[PDB]
């Protein structure tokens, strides 16, 4: 329950690693006590523990750039990479698959050994040309480079830099092979870094776009189960003029006309900031995280973005609190005395693990325990405060360590992804899928808390999870 | 907006009107959109037969495979041995992938690790990963086993499995006798299934090659069943079923039956089941091998013949009304055990459910894909039935194998406007469906994009798609299904008329228009 | 016109221009037709709540009825015992009906004769038809048994049939040792599931009541398993899957799964397999009787009670998880065979699917209808899953049931939004599905005319079928299925979950407009 | 098929019986040569007929398809639920509002009423209808077996509610009891449209007349069997005032009297009433057949020939627009059927109607038979079978297997509850009732489609695999 045990648990599990990953595994596991101050973060996996942690090309086509809807993206390789992640994230967008859209479609030149020996690059031009006849009304090329492309000595720089300035196209080099970094984080960087060098810089010289000093732009909302419209929808009826969304249902014209905003607002700090950062040195745009998890933080976040601009946008404001507030507070009214007390551990990515605490605590809900796949220092800095004292802490957590952790706590609900959900249901606990949120959602804004809320109630009060021992052992 | 009444999910949240507008204005803001009737006539051009012709020229894009890679099979095959960890050599996005493929399709936890490959090991080799790897394994999960396969980076930079086992096991990592077998599964070569019969040769050879003088054929009276790349449970099942009524002492070698389906009681098993070591040891003293899905086992067969000595009978999948007799009758001539009445009876119910179908199933045309041995098995069903197989897809199929194929349906009236395509994929398939319009297809779930093109060229275009293949994640349980022997000719068929006859229905549902066909007895 | 290459059955060769043409123009110049806009108003109005209320004050005129009549189930009952000729008592044409309805939902040959009563039997009985008939049938089709039951218009007349029978033994039309079991079976008088009651409790008469004398319980140390009016054949296998797997000694009382599944193997065959006479004069030595369905064998249960002297336990339908668990529990309590672990896994399975898809399950509001037993089994399988049985109709319900029903509905938060109609047909139905729309209805194939009502109004007013009962003549081999035991709750699981995915998949399938919501993952 | 060998075999099957059925089973059994067969006579109890009863004959056929009527099935539940959509006389109309063929309208008789009597329960039901079905053109009352047997009067309530509400309710008194068959339920239905309907426009003169008006009688629409021949008959200038009662309504159904010609398909079902129009009416009826392009063909003509040359050369206007595609479909047919040997059993009038259309695939009819045919029906199926072919009226399944086991015939046409045991022996089978849910079959567009099916049947491949390759 707290402090001493908690840290007895953590020791009661290393017990068991061979002493090199027991010393490493240590510095990644710790209480909470509201600057590394307890934890790191953002190191090397130990090898044959069963990580959790995905590869780059999974943070960079997979996260960053796949929901670009109006572009294709190759992946660049063997055809591993590109199907198993073919429409496994629920970014959602408009559009008309295969004439104008291709967010949900798989392209790959399907490395053979011909091409791991003679290099890959000349197939390269010529599937370019291929998808140019085939898809004449895309308006981007990016080419995700797979684990072979760096290793065999590719360089798909200057095939993007010929072949884009031929066909007079944007084609976006972007190395984010699987063996680069730790895990899915760096793919994000080198994403960033591709649409930095590549595409957002196009329209620097152009001035047609009328501005207003209401423009706006979402960073790091990729749009799970419409999660991006739920916040549009509230940032518009402020008086907001949303000019993109990165890269949720967006755009390569909403990309390149960000740089004429006022402000950019960051929902997902880990996987956009290193854009922001960029956004505000080069345009002077300056950048502002919030959070959109529950009416509590959304009503703050909400406030301080109108802060940003004139007492108008302050005004409308306050008319949208007020005009979701009965609703909202139904919500609460009809689910909070369904799942107050219940006790929550969580493990997602790079930023859900901390964003839904105030969701959670809005039902009256207490997270025992979170953690992050390949968070970085920064991230837990943020984390020490929206969690309460003695809770479990974890980076990287191996298949072991969480199991035996939720044996020892008990949570009565666990949020995590695909490949934890089953081991949980069959040891009893409620699980709900905290990426894809359980193809459900959104759960954004004031109307995705509805859904949310819901969701929690279904799966943490399903009959089903009385009957998990038969009546005669 | 939310009536806390009815909660709405994003569908049908977001065609609220405010929803609507807010969308529109997003488009015509900053989309740069082209016109919806540009859009139009260009999606008119893609299903044309100009287009197709253009799609069929394609060298080097590939659009919508309809194959994984090799490691994936490995990873498959492996846990079908008991309480062994599939261990996967080369970078740990890869397990990431295979277990969350096999988790949404099985809905079943997937236990597999990685040594995590990094950018150092591409330089120096990832001898110390394989070092510590099989260490942090073996005492975690505590396997009785670890079966080694390589991604594409481990294979690109040339890391050779056998020795950085063998220093591993020199050096104190992992016991000497600690059972550890391994097979290069590169991912440029083949697909998945390649990848099925690599591993299973390699664990094959750690057993039996060092081994054989003390074998004799045919010494424990059995036969051995290898399954291959097997992703629906019932097939397992229905093996070992007719097996045991035949009275048949029989080696299922890889038998994930009970790991993909644990009970759901208050506690995890990691491991459950399979084939245990032993049995693995005493299958060189086998009547004979058989192999149920031969055209991605080639490797094995090799193995089996050449070590094992055992002379693999030329069998097709037991798929089917002549091949599952087939099947039968050979497994009673090796294993001198006569087929017994239960089967002959299940045979001719089989029949009987033929006969009352056939009215409805003939003629019908059907596009389908998937894995070379599952498509010419329903290929073969399909002709018994009177169905006609006009569009034949196998991405990871070889020459050899279409001519096999192309034989099949010259020897049969209702193969006539049937083709076989290799080396295709399922955006290949969009064009033939809808310049040759079939009335169904049989494929794994990405088919279903497919039919959501064809809709949208108008409702008398729509072409139906019928689950039968992997991955399955539309759909839940499907997996449990069986497609091998009789019990899964029954499920396929009724599969079969019932999708013809809800199509029916819906399109004689419209009242005062067409509902005069809407018949209560069909 | 048609093309000889491409060959139109009535549906669509109807919709050319020239048919179009002339249906049009015999109804403007023949058919004095009420105009279009009339029809239109008064479909409207009949989907109103007023005429719901109109509806259900009717008490004299029955529309569609969701029940047929005894002789229906006594036929059943009988061919349920070993080479046994149904034969009823009356006119003809009844066995016309009677074959022709069990024909088209089970795709066999039904075996059943009359004694073609005519004009002349209903003023002198039908005594001399009953010596003919009894005579006529014993020579032509060799039966063991004949088993006599009645239609209404020998029922009116009042024919005496223990006297009628004894009097053919008595004149030698058939030996006097010829087992001739018989049961009144009047058609205005319950349902179908009345004459398997009354038909099983008459044969268990003839065979038992006379050699109580030296009949112990449980000398045979067997249990006696009565499955009561069953349509699918998956249940009498379950049943008798699971008895076995327990090593538990039984008896299925009236067996027709065999007979109901012959083979088509070349030859016809008459009779198979069934409940012997040696088993049923042996009966009453079982330590005890279970019955499956009890709200419709209220009759055996007071016979096997009162002559018999077994302590019938008090067991619902094994239908869902609850009442599965209970079943086992109680079978093994008096046999003294422990639950093995293969049932334990099979539930825990079942478990894990019920897990795997609650989801989708959660709150989905069902409409159903069919007999007493499988209703309410079906309901509390519903509440276990988490979904709620909005209109719960049993046409051939009785009051104590009702009161039941109700009772489990209040044990879960999930059936407070439920009502129970009891002697309502499916025209009641079709308003409730209207004015509380459901999101599906759980019937036989009498519901797609409900279905096709509901979509005439508007495609988000369409509730589509789950065709789950009796009869079911519009898909084909659906009677194989099964519904009890943990294995009919699997079928009957992934059945509802995927039910609900097609039709999410059907409304999000519009490109550019819901697909948004198409996803490849569920 | 030596004669010899028939007539032994008609023996050497009624050796099972005992004698007082095998004498009477023996004059139902014939080989013929184009007065040596009875039919139409009481079935042997316990023989297991295929006959239906004279409530099938009425109900389920001839008043059934009646769409904008309301037929109740008066009586117990077990008639109507059992006939519910069990045929396929197709209609056009809006189910449950304008039309109500499919739907299932019953008295749902209980004990009380049974005792009781009840006349007090159809008086209120007829209300009950009329409260809920507004768009209803008419009632009709098939009794079921009880009705008649305690006693109960159905006209007087037809009689006094049909005035009451100035609407045409019709007592139907097929108890399933009377008759031997369902032959008598044609003739009771017959002779209920006779005195309750047909004469209503005795005295309107307003419908405008035509010489080339015409009627059809007896095609009850199986599959859109009389759709496909309207076609015909309409584009060779006729006009089709009346289709009895396939997609038929009230109003066709009184307009009949005014009509020129009366076409009738079916002899046995419809011959009743045809009499009477031409007794009361002067209206002259004649036999036509609509199965296969030979039979079309020469129908056509003969029915041309009742009216000037302007039809007649409508006619060969016809028979010239349709010849390229009946050739087609025989050439592409024909050699898959030629020389194969067809049993039939059926009911009244298609055991010899269809014959043509089997000689136009190059097919032989080696046995044929009816359900409830009568001696009349027995003398026009000599003309168009051949010589040495077994005949047989209301066969027990008995006898039928036996046929079949010795004459080992290549496809048999009869009904559903003979299907599933000769297709289990390895025979094909095609549904001669339902046409097996496909057809239409009457008409050139018929014929194609009725080509098709006997050839996805006869020659599917299942046939070959009823042999397991192990009992060899
Ligand atoms: S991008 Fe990141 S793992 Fe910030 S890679 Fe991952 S759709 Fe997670 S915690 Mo999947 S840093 Fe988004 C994420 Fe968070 S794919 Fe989604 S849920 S808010
Ligand atoms: S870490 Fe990441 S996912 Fe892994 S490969 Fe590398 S980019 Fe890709 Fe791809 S193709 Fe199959 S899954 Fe690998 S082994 Fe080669
Ligand atoms: S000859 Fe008579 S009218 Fe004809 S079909 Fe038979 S009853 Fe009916 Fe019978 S099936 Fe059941 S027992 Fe009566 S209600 Fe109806
Ligand atoms: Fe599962
Ligand atoms: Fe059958």
């Amino acid at each position: 329950m707290s402090r001493e045990e908690v840290e007895s648990l953590i020791q009661e599990v290393l017990e068991v690693y061979p002493e090199k990953a027991r010393k490493d595994r240590n510095k990644h596991l710790a209480v909470n006590d509201p600057s590394k101050k307890c934890i790191i973060s953002n190191k090397k996996s130990q090898p044959g523990l069963m990580t959790i942690r995905g590869c780059a090309y999974a943070g960079s086509k997979g996260v960053v750039w796949g929901p670009i809807k109006d572009m294709i993206h190759i992946s660049h390789g063997p055809v591993g990479c590109g199907q198993y992640s073919r429409a496994g994230r629920r970014n959602y967008y408009i559009g008309t698959t295969g004439v104008n859209a291709f967010v949900t479609m798989n392209f790959t030149s399907d490395f053979q050994e011909k091409d791991i020996v003679f290099g890959g690059d000349k197939k390269l031009a010529k599937l370019i040309d291929e998808v140019e006849t085939l898809f004449p009304l895309n308006k981007g090329i990016s080419v995700q480079s797979e684990c072979p492309i760096g290793l065999i000595g590719d360089d798909i720089e200057s095939v993007s830099k010929v072949k884009g300035a031929e066909l007079s196209k944007t084609i976006v080099p972007v190395r984010c092979e699987g063996f680069r970094g730790v895990s899915q984080s760096l793919g994000h960087h080198i994403a960033n870094d591709a649409v930095r060098d590549w595409v957002l810089g196009k329209r620097d010289e152009d001035t047609t776009f009328a501005s207003t000093p209401y423009d706006v732009a979402i960073i790091g909302d990729y749009n799970i189960g419409g999660d991006a419209w739920s916040s549009r929808i509230l940032l518009e009826e402020m008086g907001l003029r949303c000019v993109a969304q990165w890269s949720g249902d967006g755009s390569i014209s909403e990309i390149e006309l960000t740089p004429k905003v006022k402000l950019n607002l960051v929902h997902c700090y880990r996987s956009m900031n290193y854009i922001s950062r960029h956004m505000e040195e080069k345009y002077g745009i300056p950048w502002m995280e919030y959070n959109f998890f529950g009416p509590t933080k959304t009503i703050e976040s909400l406030r301080a973005i109108a802060a940003k601009f004139d007492e108008s946008i302050q005004k409308k404001c306050e008319e949208v609190i007020a005009k979701y507030k009965p609703e909202w507070e139904a919500v609460v009214a009809k689910y909070r005395p369904r799942l107050e007390g219940k006790r929550v551990m969580l493990y997602i990515g790079g930023l859900r693990p901390r964003h839904v605490i105030g969701a959670y605590e809005d039902l009256g809900m207490e997270v025992v325990g979170t953690g992050y796949e390949f968070a970085h220092n920064d991230d837990y800095d943020r984390t020490m405060k929206e969690m309460g004292d003695s809770t479990l802490l974890y980076d990287d957590v191996t298949g072991y360590e969480f199991e035996e952790f939720v044996k020892r706590i008990k949570p009565d609900l666990i949020g995590s992804g695909i490949k934890e959900k089953f081991i949980f249901q069959k040891m009893g606990i409620p699980f709900r899928e905290m990426h894809s949120w359980d193809y459900s959602g959104p759960y954004h804004g004031f109307d995705g808390f509805a859904i949310f809320a819901r969701d929690m109630d279904m799966t943490l009060n399903n009959p089903c999870w009385k009957k998990l021992q038969a009546p005669w052992e | 907006s939310q009536q806390v009444d009815k909660i709405k999910a994003s569908y049908p949240l977001f065609l609220d009107q405010d929803y609507k507008d807010m969308l529109a204005k997003k488009r015509d803001g900053f989309e740069e959109k082209y016109p919806q009737d540009k859009i139009d006539e260009v999606f008119q051009w893609t299903t044309t037969k100009e287009y197709q012709e253009l799609n069929f020229q394609r060298e080097a894009l590939t659009v919508n495979p309809a194959k994984a890679c090799q490691p994936l099979g490995a990873v498959l095959c492996a846990l079908g041995f008991e309480k062994t960890m599939p261990y996967v050599h080369g970078s740990q996005g890869c397990v990431a992938y295979f277990r969350s493929y096999f988790n949404r399709h099985f809905r079943e936890p997937v236990s597999c690790v990685s040594d995590s490959m990094t950018e150092d090991a591409a330089v120096f080799g990832g001898q110390q990963n394989m070092k510590d790897g099989l260490q942090n394994c073996k005492a975690t999960y505590k396997p009785d086993m670890i079966a080694v396969s390589t991604t594409c980076m481990a294979e690109v930079i040339g890391d050779d499995l056998n020795a950085f086992i063998n220093n591993s096991k020199k050096e104190g990592f992992i016991p000497d006798e600690f059972p550890v077998p391994f097979a290069h599964t590169p991912a440029f070569v083949g697909s998945h299934v390649t990848g099925w019969d690599n591993m299973f040769e390699g664990i094959a050879r750690y057993f039996t090659l060092k081994s054989m003088d003390d074998k004799v054929v045919g010494s424990n009276k059995k036969i051995n069943i290898v399954p291959g790349f097997e992703t629906y449970l019932g097939n397992f099942r229905v093996i070992k079923r007719m097996l045991s009524e035949m009275g048949v002492g029989y080696s299922l070698l890889s038998d994930p039956e009970e790991v993909l389906d644990t009970p759901a009681d208050g506690q995890f098993r990691m491991y459950a089941g399979g084939t245990t070591q032993e049995e693995m040891k005493d299958a060189p003293n086998a009547l004979n091998t058989v192999l149920l899905q031969p055209w991605h086992l080639e490797k094995t067969k090799k193995f089996v013949e050449g070590t094992w000595k055992h002379e693999v009978p030329k069998l097709n999948i037991p798929m089917g009304l002549d091949w599952t007799d087939e099947f039968l009758m050979k497994v009673s001539e090796i294993s001198g055990q006569p087929i017994p009445a239960s089967l002959t009876k299940e045979r001719g119910r089989l029949v009987d459910m033929m006969t009352d179908s056939h009215t409805w199933l003939h003629g019908k045309r059907f596009a389908l894909w998937g894995d070379p041995d599952f498509v010419m098995g329903l290929v073969k069903f399909l002709l018994e039935l009177g169905c006609e197989p006009v569009h034949i897809l196998c991405h990871n199929g070889n020459k050899r194998w279409k001519k096999a194929v192309d034989a099949i349906l010259a020897a049969s009236p209702y193969g006539k406007n049937a083709t076989v395509y290799i080396g295709k994929d399922l955006w290949h398939l969009r064009s033939l469906v809808f310049t040759d319009k079939p009335d169904f297809m049989i494929g794994n779930s990405y088919g279903k994009f497919i039919q959501r093109d064809t809709l949208h060229k108008g409702k008398e275009f729509e072409v139906p798609l019928i689950r039968i293949g992997f991955p399955i994640f539309d759909r839940h349980h499907l997996h449990r299904s069986t497609t091998l022997g009789y019990e899964g000719a029954m499920q396929i068929l009724t599969t079969l008329v019932n999708s013809i006859l809800e199509r029916l229905d819906e399109e004689t549902r419209g009242m005062q228009a067409t509902d005069y066909n809407h018949d209560l007895v069909r």
